Formats: C-alpha cells, sequence, structure tokens
C-alpha cells in the first residue's frame, strides 16, 4: 500500500521523531 | 471565502519534509510558504514557511471535526488559516505569510493535435505515419495545411496533414499520447491491468492522486505490484530514488539498464 522504493535508491533516510515541529508566536 | 491565495498556489499534497524545503528554499524568499498533507502522518497537515537565515519552520495543523487546528486555534479551512497568517495576526514573532510557493504543475505550451484517422506514409518521404488517437507536438503549420510534428507515440518527428487531425486541450497531461502513460484510468485500473493483462516486468506510469505534480510508476514482479514516486524538480526535471532525470522516458531507458527491484528490470509497457 506504500510506496517502494528502487533497488538503486539512494535516499538517506531520516527519523520522524527527530523532526522538530513548531508553533505559532 | 477569505484573503488567501487560491488553494493551487500553496497546496502541495501529500510531501514529506526534504522535498518541502527544496521548493522554499528554491523559492527563496523568507516569507514563502506552502501547505502540505504530512507524508508520514496523513490526515494531518504542515504549514512550511521559509523564515530568515534559510531556516524553514514546520507547523502541525490537526483535522479535527470539519476543522483545522494549529497552536490550538480553530479554522473553517487552510485558506482561513493562511488568510489569518498572511493578514491578520504574525506567525513567528514579526513575521507573517508573505510568498505562496506553488507545486510544480506540468504545463504543455506548445499546440498538439490528435490523429482522427491511420496513416501510412508514402516511402522516403518526410512524412510519418501514425495511428488513430497518435497525438503530436506540432513544431510549425504550413501553408499547404502541411504541419511538422513529433508522434508522442514513437517520436517520430516529420510531416502530416491537418485534414487528419484535431485539435487537443490544453488541460491534457504533457504525458498524454506517450505509450506507458495513462492519463484517465484509476489507480485500482493501474492495478487490474497490469494482473490481468500487464505480464511480470511489465509497467504504466500515471498521475498521483494525492501529490498535484507527482507521477507513479507502477511495476509488475512475479508476486505482486510495486509503486515508485517519481517527483519533479522545480528546474524541469524528475526525481525517483533520489536520482535525477530530465524526463520520465529517461527514468524508463535508466531501469531497462539498471534493475529497478533486485531481480527485475523493465520490459515492455502493458498494451493500451
Amino acid at each position: 500500500s506504500d510506496y517502494a522504493e528502487p533497488m538503486d535508491a539512494v535516499v538517506k533516510p531520516r527519523n520522524e521523531e527527530e523532526n522538530i515541529y513548531s508553533v505559532p508566536h | 471565502g477569505s484573503t488567501a491565495p487560491p488553494t493551487n498556489q500553496w497546496y502541495h499534497g501529500k510531501l514529506d519534509r526534504t522535498i518541502a524545503e527544496e521548493r522554499l528554499r528554491q523559492a527563496g524568499k523568507s516569507g514563502s510558504y506552502l501547505i502540505r498533507e504530512s507524508d508520514r502522518r496523513p490526515g494531518s497537515f504542515v504549514l512550511s514557511f521559509l523564515s530568515q537565515m534559510n531556516v524553514v519552520n514546520h507547523f502541525r495543523i490537526i483535522a479535527m471535526s470539519g476543522d483545522y487546528y494549529i497552536g490550538g486555534r480553530r479554522f473553517s479551512s487552510l485558506s482561513d488559516l493562511i488568510g489569518y497568517y498572511s493578514h491578520v495576526s504574525s506567525l513567528l514573532k514579526g513575521e507573517k505569510l508573505l510568498y505562496p510557493v506553488a507545486p510544480p504543475e506540468p504545463v504543455e505550451d506548445r499546440r498538439r493535435v490528435r490523429a482522427i484517422l491511420p496513416y501510412t506514409k508514402v516511402p522516403d518521404t518526410d512524412e510519418i505515419s501514425f495511428l488513430k488517437g497518435d497525438m503530436f507536438i506540432v513544431h510549425n503549420e504550413l501553408e499547404d495545411g502541411w504541419m511538422w510534428v513529433t508522434n508522442l507515440r514513437t517520436d517520430e518527428q516529420g510531416l502530416i496533414v491537418e485534414d487528419l487531425v484535431e485539435e487537443v486541450g490544453r488541460e491534457e497531461d504533457p504525458h498524454e499520447g506517450k505509450i506507458w502513460f495513462h492519463g484517465k484510468i484509476s489507480k485500482q485500473e493501474a492495478y487490474n491491468l497490469l494482473m490481468t493483462v500487464g505480464q511480470v516486468s511489465s509497467f504504466l506510469v500515471r498521475p498521483s492522486d494525492n501529490t498535484p505534480g507527482d507521477y507513479s510508476l507502477y511495476f509488475r514482479t512475479n508476486e505482486n505490484i510495486q509503486r515508485f514516486k517519481i517527483s519533479p524538480t522545480p528546474n524541469n526535471q524528475f526525481m525517483m530514488g533520489g536520482r535525477y532525470y530530465n524526463s520520465i522516458g529517461d527514468i524508463i531507458d535508466h531501469y531497462r539498464k539498471e534493475q529497478i527491484v533486485e531481480g527485475y528490470y523493465l520490459k515492455e509497457p502493458v498494451p493500451m
């Protein structure tokens, strides 16, 4: 159901838990 | 019903943080913004905002009931939210939404025609042959009623007569007429087609339903069908698996020469 990555994919992943979201002023 | 720009000038559909920041930095001005649906937490959204000193901030937007919530504040629509932080209150201290960044929408500026009849060229001339339904790019029209064109299915280039073609609307996707492209079928039908009519290593490409400007390459292995995301850059290229290409046709050639899945190459598009 998800997109797949090809065999030669060069995407270096980043963890969602490290992504910082912010709040408006 | 809001002071926001039209949605298609700032809504990117489903999009991850990396591509969103790439698009905002390509835009380049402080105050540039877009809204996306979270790729990792679907059903929730993100306002991505280019601030000073090349920093991009991302604000989560929660869809609760029929409304959208950000910082605990309620908005009837994403447009109302954008209007609010463009013209009513600041988003960060001393900063407001200023420049909407549009998703890379595919446009074809060249004239296109469609064959209403098949045609067999006269041999050893500049004419080209074609099938009913073939689409053409028109490069120029001569006063003999003839046109110098490229046939999108075959990529042959040459003369055809206007009496055998009709005009094509500017709205059709630029890949219409390519043998591997299906611009009207649904996701479900692409799966069904590859299972019934397609063979192993058959493939097709269609536009994404969830990300304006994206395309999906459907590929059939021995056991299942896999979908790969093709994403345009703001620089007239396409990205798949972190690799960059001048055209989707180039992606197809690449994966005819390199394995797309371990033990598989692209063979032939599913007939259309």
